Formats: C-alpha cells, sequence, structure tokens
C-alpha cells in the first residue's frame, strides 16, 4: 500500500536543508545576489548563521548613516504592515514593481503575527544593501525587543537560526529611520503625531538608535492611533490617552490639520492598523482639500483570519495610485512553531489510554 | 505479572475472542463500541500483534497489557507512543508513515498539503545523524 | 474527542486598482 518511507504528498517539494554560504548569497562585488535568496527563501531556504548576520549587519550599518527623517523624492512605493508574511511580500513588489527600477518606503512592522519574519528581514535588509538609497525602510513599534519576545519573532529566530541573530536584528532594528518627509508634501510615519511634536526639526532632534522608550515622541511616532471618531470630533481634546495600545495617545482631527498647516504638510500617510480593503483615507482637510491622514496595510488576510485585502500606495505623476492585491498560498506552520510529535503525544496517550481501558473494562 | 491479573484478563480475552479462535482480530476488536470510534485502535492492535499474522494471541495479549502496568517509567511510555509513529517498526520514524499515523489523527482537520509540510519541518527539525528519520533517542530529545 | 486538532501644482488625484 502507501510506503511507510517515501512522502505520501508528493506534490508538495521538500524543503532544501542546505544553507547557503557567503559565496552563494554575495557576488564578486560584494552585492546580494537577491535572485538567489528570493528563490532559496520561498522555498524555505535557510542560509548560514554567519552569512545571515552579515546581511543583518551589513543592512544596519547602512541604515545607521541614515537621518531621523527621510528625504525622499517621487515618485515612490509606501508599503504598509508586512508583519512576517514573506509569501505576501513577494505578491507585493510584483504589484507595485521590481526594486531594480521602482521606489519603495516601508512604513514598518516588518516583524511577529506571520510566522515568516526573520525572511522577510533578510530580503529587506539584503535589498536595503543592494538599493541603498532607492529602497527605504522606517521602524515600527514591533521593530524592538519588547514586542518580539512578547510575540513569536525570538521564537521564530532560535528555531530557523539562533538567538545570536535575533540580537543581531535588535541592535538593527535600533538603526531604522523613524520617519521620511515624502516629496516635500507628506509626513510618511508608523504610528502617528506626538504631543511633544509639532514640527519637522522636533523628530530632527531625536535619538533613534535606542530601544523604544514606554513614552515620549519616540513612542509616539510608533505607536499612536487617530481617534476612532476621527473626523467626527466631538472630543476637543488634541491629544487623549491610547486605551487600544496602552501606551501613546490617540490623535484627532484638529490635530492633525494643525500639523499639516504649521509645516505646510499636504496629508500623513501612516499605518499600524489592519484595514478590510488594505487602506483607509479620512476625512478631508478644509485647508488642503486633501485627505489629513492615509492608513496603508499590506498584510493581507491578515493573521490567516481577517480575509482583508492590501494594499500600496504609488505616488507618480501626481497620482496617488492605490494598488489592491490578494492574499497568495504561504507554507503551513503549527501555533507557535510546535512540532507534531509535541503536538500529537497528548493526543496519542489519551487514545491509547482510552482503549485499554475500555478493552479491560 | 499477578496472578489475579492473569485469571481477569483470560475473561476478558474470551469476550472478545468471539469466533473462538484463540485469537483477536481486527474485526473482533472493533465490535466494542467505544474502539469503532478511536482512531488509534489499528495502530495500538498492529503493536500488539508482533509475529505479524494480523491477530492478537493470547501471549501478545498479556505482553500488551504489561507495558501499561504502573510499574513502567516515562520511558516505557515513551516507547510504547513511538511506536505508534513507526508502523514498519524498524525503530526509525520515516516521513510516509509520521504522515499517515498523523493522519488517522487529524482526519479531516488539515489539508493534505498543511500536514506534509508540518511533517517535513519535524523530520528537519529533529533528525540530528542525518539519515532522514526519527530515532527513539532523536525523539526523546524533543518530547 | 475523537480526532486530534490544531492548537488556538494641482491636487493629486486618488486612484484606485482592485486587487487581481
Ligand atoms: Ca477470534
Ligand atoms: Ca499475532
Ligand atoms: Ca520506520
Ligand atoms: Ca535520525
Ligand atoms: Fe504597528
Ligand atoms: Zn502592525
Amino acid at each position: 500500500k502507501l510506503s511507510t518511507t517515501d512522502r505520501v504528498v508528493k506534490a508538495v517539494p521538500f524543503p532544501p536543508s542546505h544553507r547557503l554560504t557567503a559565496k552563494e548569497v554575495f557576488d564578486n562585488d560584494g552585492k546580494p545576489r537577491v535572485d538567489i535568496l528570493k528563490a532559496h527563501l520561498m522555498k524555505e531556504g535557510r542560509l548560514e548563521e554567519s552569512v545571515a548576520l552579515r546581511i543583518i549587519t551589513e543592512g544596519a550599518s547602512i541604515l545607521r548613516q541614515e537621518k531621523n527623517l527621510l528625504d525622499i523624492d517621487a515618485p515612490v512605493t509606501v508599503c504598509g504592515d508586512i508583519h512576517g508574511q514573506f509569501f505576501d511580500l513577494m505578491k507585493l513588489f510584483e504589484v507595485g514593481g521590481s526594486p531594480a527600477n521602482t521606489r519603495y518606503l516601508f512604513l514598518g512592522d516588518y516583524v511577529d503575527r506571520g510566522y515568516f519574519s526573520i525572511e522577510c528581514v533578510l530580503y529587506l535588509w539584503a535589498l536595503k544593501i543592494l538599493y541603498p538609497k532607492t529602497l527605504f525602510l522606517l521602524r515600527g513599534n514591533h521593530e524592538c525587543r519588547h514586542l518580539t519576545e512578547y510575540f513569536t519573532f525570538k521564537q521564530e529566530c532560535k528555531i530557523k537560526y539562533s538567538e545570536r541573530v535575533y540580537d543581531a536584528c535588535m541592535d538593527a532594528f535600533d538603526c531604522l529611520p523613524l520617519a521620511a518627509l515624502m516629496n516635500q508634501q507628506f509626513l510618511c510615519v508608523h504610528g502617528g503625531l506626538s504631543p511633544e511634536i509639532n514640527t519637522l526639526d522636533d523628530i530632527r532632534k531625536l535619538d533613534r538608535f535606542k530601544e523604544p522608550p514606554a513614552y515620549g515622541p519616540m513612542c509616539d511616532i510608533l505607536w499612536s492611533d487617530p481617534l476612532e471618531d476621527f473626523g467626527n470630533e466631538k472630543t476637543q481634546e488634541h491629544f487623549t490617552h491610547n486605551t487600544v495600545r496602552g501606551c501613546s495617545y490617540f490623535y484627532s482631527y484638529p490635530a492633525v490639520c494643525e500639523f499639516l498647516q504649521h509645516n505646510n504638510l499636504l496629508s500623513i500617510l501612516r499605518a499600524h492598523k489592519a484595514q478590510d480593503a488594505g487602506y483607509r483615507m479620512y476625512r478631508k482637510s478644509q485647508t488642503t482639500g486633501f485627505p489629513s491622514l492615509i492608513t496603508i496595510f499590506s498584510a493581507p488576510n491578515y493573521l490567516d483570519v481577517y480575509n482583508n485585502k492590501a494594499a500600496v500606495l504609488k505616488y507618480e505623476n501626481n497620482v496617488m495610485n492605490i494598488r489592491q492585491f490578494n492574499c497568495s498560498p504561504h507554507p503551513y506552520w503549527l501555533p507557535n512553531f510546535m512540532d507534531v510529535f509535541t503536538w500529537s503525544l497528548p493526543f496519542v496517550g489519551e487514545k491509547v489510554t482510552e482503549m485499554l481501558v475500555n478493552v479491560l473494562n | 505479572m499477578d496472578a489475579d491479573e492473569i485469571k481477569r484478563l483470560g475473561k476478558r480475552f474470551k469476550k472478545l475472542d468471539l469466533d473462538n479462535s484463540g485469537s483477536l482480530s481486527v474485526e473482533e476488536f472493533m465490535s466494542l463500541p467505544e474502539l469503532q470510534q478511536n482512531p488509534l485502535v489499528q495502530r495500538v492492535i498492529d503493536i500488539f500483534d508482533t509475529d505479524g499474522n494480523g491477530e492478537v494471541d493470547f501471549k501478545e495479549f498479556i505482553e500488551g497489557v504489561s507495558q501499561f502496568s504502573v510499574k513502567g517509567d516515562k520511558e516505557q511510555k515513551l516507547r510504547f507512543a513511538f511506536r505508534i509513529y513507526d508502523m514498519d517498526k524498524d525503530g526509525y520514524i520515516s516521513n510516509g508513515e509520521l504522515f499517515q499515523v498523523l493522519k488517522m489523527m487529524v482526519g479531516n482537520n488539515l489539508k493534505d498539503t498543511q500536514l506534509q509540510q508540518i511533517v517535513d519541518k519535524t523530520i528537519i527539525n529533529a533528525d540530528k545523524d542525518g539519515d532522514g528519520r526519527i530515532s527513539f533517542e532523536e525523539f526523546c530529545a524533543v518530547v | 474527542n475523537n480526532y486530534l486538532t490544531v492548537p488556538a501644482e494641482d491636487l493629486p488625484v486618488i486612484t484606485i486598482d482592485p486587487a487581481s
């Protein structure tokens, strides 16, 4: 009958066990081979620890030289949360364009929730090494030690690589810029505004090479949210305690409009919030006639249950083109990277005990 | 084992031996209503069938329950659980049998693609000598 | 429990390209 040694579902490719070496990941010039890396990571392949550490540290060195507030000219494809959905990230670049001929800006949250977070980091960092001046990465609230230890990113690193690789990621995440000034019109951040931030210079004078503090303007950039009644403003306070995140604040429609007018900004582009269509246009500013706030979310079918769309924002030729895309298949992991023996053994001992009890009566 | 237990198991063995053949067939095990929906019945029967004739004689029936004695340490519980997965009884858990045994337990709770993927991952993450199969030592380190 | 289960210039114009 069915072989006890050969694989039953032969349609599933057996993942490669080899770990790529430095000579196989970096070419003669020292540039990463993103084609090799993409194909290998899509098969759930792994790199040698030293190679993974080299990608993380080399990418961190490029990030380390960048300012807190990036200056990015149009055209550019702005992207929201990825949350470790590496196979949806492959679809994202198909939708937005290849980084070989397309400028990109990512608003953070590359890790946690999805179970391919380290693949997302390695591939984005390699792209950052390859395209240091056309592909840009901002920091999200999940690129920190506080959250990756509470969620699955640290466990993911220890299963696929080592805690040393995790530790290298934490130091790299500290180098991530906090914000971007895009085409002199849009302030691009992960979370939103801060009561301690009223000008662009308030962002520039920040010290970002650290773990995000529990309070302060750096925390607010990464954690803040618009009011649930944004636009329908009955709460006349500009900043109130964020009861959903447990820290930072909610910011109101008057707060955003005042900031935009004080800094001559058209809109604020942010992420940090799952959306059914992958995007949300907030109430227009009476001063500009343009939406004061835009949320972008690039993780489709979030947590494999939300069944939401994802979108990126392609700004080119004075056109704000929203591009939606659906989720893609990905290999299956048991929750919290549990193996099948630890998963099934309590069921095994239970059913064999029931049988023995009913046979012996 | 205990003499009182030996006599009780002989009485139960007779009630299970419906055709009075001196050996328990798979159909005779399935006659019990609690075992009709237990997805591990066929695995335990094969484990007890140490000679491979498809049936369980009284000698196999005694030695099968002897392993479930309270005088067995945790290793005795893990060795029996190991044999649940090791269908071909070669001392190792291979890919096909691990999938098949898991498929019996999960039924429709996982599609075949998803199950094959986590079976692959477990074998890769647990095989420490490169043979491609999971020995009992490798099985202990995981559980 | 009969089966093992899984554990728990002018203004910019805004345009849309729906999925697929
Ligand atoms: Ca019989
Ligand atoms: Ca027999
Ligand atoms: Ca075997
Ligand atoms: Ca082995
Ligand atoms: Fe976030
Ligand atoms: Zn997020």
